[PDB]
């Protein structure tokens, strides 16, 4: 490491390796997932605020691009264990890689890195709608994908999350709500992952491209 | 040896003619 621009040299450099691994169909911390009913939630499509708000919704998109959140919990060292009720995530919608950044008086938006504190935009599972810590391993096989039913109340608020009444049945914050608020998984696959990256990384470089040809 | 030493002559290093010409007129 030189002095920030690193490259292989001839003085050492010490490198504290940190790990994050070692079944089938659990959460494991890490996917790239969609986020079930029983519809799944969504982000606005372009085309058309630069894809701020957040709709809650079936249709195509279930199987479609827009519909990819990441789990990133908050443990650096082994972030890739199972998943239990209760620590926490910074969700991440990926095609374009805003944070689900909440303020529960204001709304459910989606802002930059900035937003993404351990307070302003932490969400956690539980497993009941009742107002009720650590190991360094591969996991405790928790929850699984198909076989789950979750619930989610944001730190910084305490407020639980329901659906309102091109559909925007919208996602809120409240605190009781509804009884059908009940999130199902499912994972995406390897490649659907990649696509998605792939996507915004172009963007961030398009529009870059755009930009600066522009001036 | 030949090996050894040029091993031992990276792990401290010490332009050389952009530096070596400028004291080929150097005097007093």
């Amino acid at each position: 490491l030189s002095y920030l621009h690193v490259d292989a040299a001839f003085q050492q450099t010490l490198w504290s390796v940190a790990p994050i691994s070692s079944a089938q169909g659990y959460l494991i911390g890490g996917d790239v997932l969609r986020l079930l009913h029983g519809e799944c939630l969504t982000v606005p499509s372009g085309e058309h605020e630069q894809r701020r708000t957040v709709h809650y919704e079936g249709g195509a998109v279930s199987v479609h691009a827009r519909s990819l959140w990441r789990l990133e919990t908050l443990r650096v060292a082994w972030s890739g264990s199972h998943i239990r009720w209760g620590q926490p995530f910074r969700l991440r919608h990926v095609t374009t890689g805003k944070y689900l950044s909440l303020m529960e008086d204001k709304s459910l938006l989606l802002m930059d890195k900035e937003k993404a504190d351990v307070k302003s935009t932490a969400f956690t599972f539980r497993s009941s709608k009742e107002k009720l810590k650590e190991v360094d391993g591969m996991g405790t096989s928790e929850i699984k994908y198909g076989d789950s039913v979750c619930f989610i109340q944001h730190i910084g608020t305490g407020l639980w999350l329901t659906y309102q009444s091109s559909i925007q049945r919208k996602a809120i914050m409240h605190h009781e709500g509804h009884m059908d608020d009940g999130l199902n998984l499912s994972r995406s696959q390897h490649e659907e992952s990649r696509t998605a990256r792939v996507i915004r990384s172009t963007v961030f470089l398009f529009n870059r491209f755009i930009r600066g040809l522009d001036a | 040896n030949a090996n050894v030493v040029v091993r031992l002559l990276i792990r401290r290093p010490e332009g050389l003619l952009a530096a070596m010409e400028e004291a080929i007129k150097i005097a007093e």
